[PDB]
RNA sequence: CCGCAGAGGCCCCGGGGGCGAAGGCGGCGCGCAGGCCCCGCCGGACCGGCCUCUGGUGCAGAUCUCGGCAGCAGUAGCCGC
RNA sequence: CGCGGCCCGAGGCGGCGGGGGCGACGGGCGGAACUUAAGCAUAUCAGUACGCCCCGGAGGAGAAACCAACCGGGAUUCCCCGUAGCGGCGAGCGACGCGGGAGGAGCCCGCCCCGAAGGCGCGCUGUGGGGCGCACCGCCGCGAGGGGGCCCGAGGGCCCCGCCCGAGAGGGUGCAAGCCCCGUACGGCGGGCGGCGAGUAGCGCUGCUUGAGCGUGCAGCGCGAAGGGAGGCGCGGCCCUUCCAAGGCUAAAUACGCCCCGGGACCGAUAGCGGACCAAGUAGCGCGAGCGAACGGUGAAAAGGACGCCCUGCGGCCGCUCAAAAGACCUGAACCCGGCCGGCCGCCGGCCCGCCGGCCCCGUCUCGAAACACGGACCGAGGAGCCACGCGCCGCGGCGAGCCCGAGGGAGCCCCCGCGGCGGAGCGAGCGCGAGACGCCCCGGGCCCGCCAUGCCCCUGCGGGCG
């Protein structure tokens, strides 16, 4: 880009600036000329990824999990949990394949206001980006963590809800926007298994508690 | 009247100006179509077998 | 949420497909809902719009009822008799106001042998669908 | 590339069921003085080891054993180790005839990875 | 620390919008300042306060580049055949 | 002087092949200079640009005349990992083995035996057959669920109350739509003996090339063989360890443009490809090789402008369509300008507002600029320390005598497993030898290890111990 033409500088002595010119006299090549190249064009050899030690990734996920059970942090983050019985919230749901039954459970455990918070917040984003396949924006709802149960089909279509298997929890879902306290709904099996999913991390010790 | 065509790498603009794809490309289009979605491969398999 | 990775969700590609569809795709994209009485008679919800049937306009500034007299397939618009732009003189041939098919309801369909066969083909295919779910 | 390599592996395993993807290969010592006391996987069994188990190169290649006639043993400890390896493998291997019904072939399990690490 | 473009979140019944968004013109107020806010007219469909993230991120000059355009000026000029 | 066979040649006929094209990837040849060395000639750039020739869906390479020195490995290719050396010993340049992975596959001909058993118009100037004795893509389809009121040119808007969900990805529709339309989620069908390659290997002289250093690989000329080759310093001698050149074939793991499909913290009309515009490598320019632009946007709907009145015609007024002229068109800034209406010279300060007081033209090189030092008529938009790798030091996080998302493998962008390496002991050209004695911290002394030199003692002795 910017270097496909033939352009050479005229010298001094013709009453014009010394940049390269095309045959008719049009300026070319320079970054301050119309049609020229970038001063320092962007390249793909830029380093796009970053390295994180395994121990610190594990520390971060554990700390976010511990924040998710604090109630005060869950309220400080955006979540409507006035009607929630307890934190952590554990529910024995068996298998759910109809969205109607999932909604029934959601209303039963007193978490419906957070789903309606997201269902009513869909809108069109400002600026560019709406023409880059990012047209719509919604708020974040509760997160469902399961294990040896079929709840995905029931819960998939509720706006704001996200699903996770208990053996591979994602940090970007525990702390959306880098804010840690997110409301989580646990199935019974997921809680019981989490009891020892950390015992399968070989030669790993949980960091010590402090004041 | 040289048998080969005059082509030089020190000018990719002239190569760009006259080359394959700057015309109709009738026969090549037909053969490519008959191959990607057609019976050219079946015919070849029958002829070879 | 879409799971078929072969289907594009790109806005640019979707709009390009909309603006450069061929004839049959354009015809299919110009469908209207059937009335409740017609829904009961044939177990289908929508029908491609065709010249010669009767529609009722249920939204806009040109609400009314009339017969379809022309289909403009490269605009996605139809002309129905009696829905015109207001004339400058009483003696001039009326100018129809084009209407999108998605804001009218089919009251009565112009019937053909081919239309009968197409409808029958439709019904026998969602019969399998209904037999494959529920009940 | 990861996904593609896995797909190729799966297809090939499907095409030869229930034979394992890998062959049985010998146990050899790592070369220099720095790795003198440990073992790794080698290329193929020598003819002396096969004679120790009374097998031919054709039969060995038939039942999924790698054979390397270029290699020569340098001590009897290697010969003993690899003869024992061959005996174990032969004890654990099962052959299906062309007269076996299709069902019992379906019951077979296809081995994964290295045959005996 | 002020400002620009974009990404991830919040904005107590789910942020502001044809009862009028961005932008333009004129006028108050606030801030040492960079700047911000409100009001009136024009306009006709989008916009962003706070937290974290990212960068092709701020012009008076380079005999700078491209486009538009002034004085000179109703001036010089419209002398071969 | 004639005619039959073999041999070596000539003309014609039949049937089959070849030639040219392809801005990438691949193979083979020919082959620069700018540049760096703060000059420059060896060196570097670079075994690159460029020129010529030749295939394919890949190509090339490939089953040891190999590494190594071990309680050894074992055809080729590709990934991870890291210093011997070369060098106006300057600037610079630079491999391989061991180790961990992906992938994995082996073979033939000649020579020797038989001799037409053969592919039979050929071929004994050798066809044909054999070792001899012991032992995943495409095609086809169906596809749910909303009303009432207010107000707008039209609602997808506002208020109230509902329904669908394996479908709340998106696109269209007169204004923000799961339920107005198309789609989206959920299907089906097809696919012991004999025998191992000669103008060769090697050597001398010369040229190119390599990290290869009294030679890494190749080549010309001269000489030219029988058991031979190699073991990173030459020559001669004796051993050990390993292999068998001068003939040939071979899948996989790997690379990559045009063209087709998908995605994006990318650009948004002076940007992004030169090229968003029914006509771009176009119009246009050059004898020619070549060079090469500018130009996006009415409105929901063309509904694209009724009638009437003036006018010698050109045109004008009044009004019409529309929510609006938005009238060849979105919005419509600055510079510059015309009319009407108010004033009289720039900036700062005081004031009842034209009086008083103060004020050289900025940016730049420079001891020194208002300078008769340079640049600058005016306005808009664009316009210049970013990125990769290496080295030093500082701050922060995790773990800690240890530490570590290597490549890769498990069908989980974020989960699980996963070697080197670096650190842990130094010094010495090297054969090699090898640290405890004190201390909140810091500085300094004192001792100990290695290198160099010495005295005494003694075993296994140019070896050990003590100083
Ligand atoms: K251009
Ligand atoms: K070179
Ligand atoms: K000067
Ligand atoms: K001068
Ligand atoms: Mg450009
Ligand atoms: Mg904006
Ligand atoms: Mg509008
Ligand atoms: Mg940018
Ligand atoms: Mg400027
Ligand atoms: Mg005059
Ligand atoms: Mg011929
Ligand atoms: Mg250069
Ligand atoms: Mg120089
Ligand atoms: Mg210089
Ligand atoms: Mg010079
Ligand atoms: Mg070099
Ligand atoms: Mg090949
Ligand atoms: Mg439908
Ligand atoms: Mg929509
Ligand atoms: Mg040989
Ligand atoms: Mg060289
Ligand atoms: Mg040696
Ligand atoms: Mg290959
Ligand atoms: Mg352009
Ligand atoms: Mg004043
Ligand atoms: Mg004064
Ligand atoms: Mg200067
Ligand atoms: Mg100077
Ligand atoms: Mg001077
Ligand atoms: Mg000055
Ligand atoms: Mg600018
Ligand atoms: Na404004
Ligand atoms: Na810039
Ligand atoms: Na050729
Ligand atoms: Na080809
Ligand atoms: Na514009
Ligand atoms: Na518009
Ligand atoms: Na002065
Ligand atoms: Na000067
Ligand atoms: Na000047
Ligand atoms: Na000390």
């Amino acid at each position: 880009a910017g270097v496909q033409c033939t352009a050479h500088s005229w010298g001094p002595g013709r009453a014009v600036a010394r940049l390269p010119r095309k045959h008719g006299g049009i300026g070319a090549y320079a970054n301050f000329a119309r049609g020229g190249h970038m001063a320092h064009p962007t390249t793909v050899i830029r380093r796009w990824c970053r390295k994180v030690n395994l121990n610190q990734r594990r520390y971060a996920v554990a700390s976010a999990l511990a924040a998710s059970a604090n109630a005060a942090l869950v309220e400080a983050r955006g979540h409507r949990i006035a009607d929630v019985p307890s934190i952590p919230l554990v529910v024995d749901t068996d298998n759910v394949t109809k969205t109607k039954d999932a909604l029934a459970i959601i209303k039963a455990v007193g978490v419906l206001r957070d789903v309606e918070r997201c269902k009513d917040s869909r809108h069109i984003r400002a600026g560019r980006g709406k023409m880059r396949n990012r047209r719509y924006i919604t708020r974040k709802g509760p997160l469902v963590i399961y294990n040896t149960e079929d709840v995905a089909r029931g819960f998939r279509n509720l706006p704001g809800v996200d699903l996770c298997h208990v053996s591979s929890i994602r940090l970007l879902e525990l702390a959306p926007g880098s804010h840690p306290g997110r409301l989580i709904l646990w199935t019974k099996s997921a809680f019981a298994s989490l009891d020892d999913v950390y015992a399968a991390k070989q030669n790993y010790t949980l960091p010590r508690s402090c004041i | 009247p040289s048998a080969k065509m005059r082509r030089y790498n020190w000018s990719y603009k002239s190569l760009r100006r006259r080359t394959q794809g700057t015309g109709s490309m009738s026969h090549m289009r037909k053969v490519y179509r008959a191959y990607n979605s057609g019976t050219l491969k079946a015919n070849a398999r029958k002829y070879l077998a | 949420m879409k799971l078929n990775s072969a289907v594009t969700a790109s806005r640019r590609k979707c709009r390009k497909a909309y603006f450069t569809a061929n004839a049959e795709t354009r015809a299919k994209m110009m469908s209207s809902r059937l009335s409740k009485e017609l829904r009961a008679e044939h177990k289908i919800k929508t029908m491609p719009i065709r010249r010669g049937d009767i529609v009722e306009i249920f939204t806009g500034g040109h609400k009314g009822t009339g017969k379809v007299v022309e289909v403009r397939r490269r605009d996605y618009k139809i002309c129905v008799e009696g829905i015109n732009q207001k004339a400058r003189n009483p003696e001039a041939k009326p100018v129809p106001y084009p209407i999108h098919p998605s804001n009218c309801i089919i009251k009565e369909l112009y019937m053909n042998g081919s239309r009968y066969r197409a409808i029958k083909r439709r019904q026998e295919r969602n019969a399998e669908r209904l037999a494959r779910i529920g009940k | 590339r990861k996904i593609r390599r896995r797909q190729t592996r799966l297809q090939k395993a499907k095409a030869i069921f229930p034979c394992p993807l890998q062959k049985l290969r010998p146990s050899v010592t790592r070369c220099s003085q720095k790795f003198n006391l440990t073992q790794r996987i080698g290329r193929g069994f020598t003819l002396r080891e096969l004679q120790g188990v009374g097998l031919s190169a054709g039969k060995a290649r038939q039942i999924g054993i790698a054979v390397d006639p270029r290699r020569k043993n340098k001590s009897e400890e290697s010969v003993a180790r690899n003869v024992a390896r061959l005996k174990e493998y032969l004890s654990k291997v099962t052959i299906f005839s062309k007269q076996a019904k299709p069902e019992e072939i379906q019951q077979a399990i296809q081995h994964q990875g290295v045959v005996m690490p």
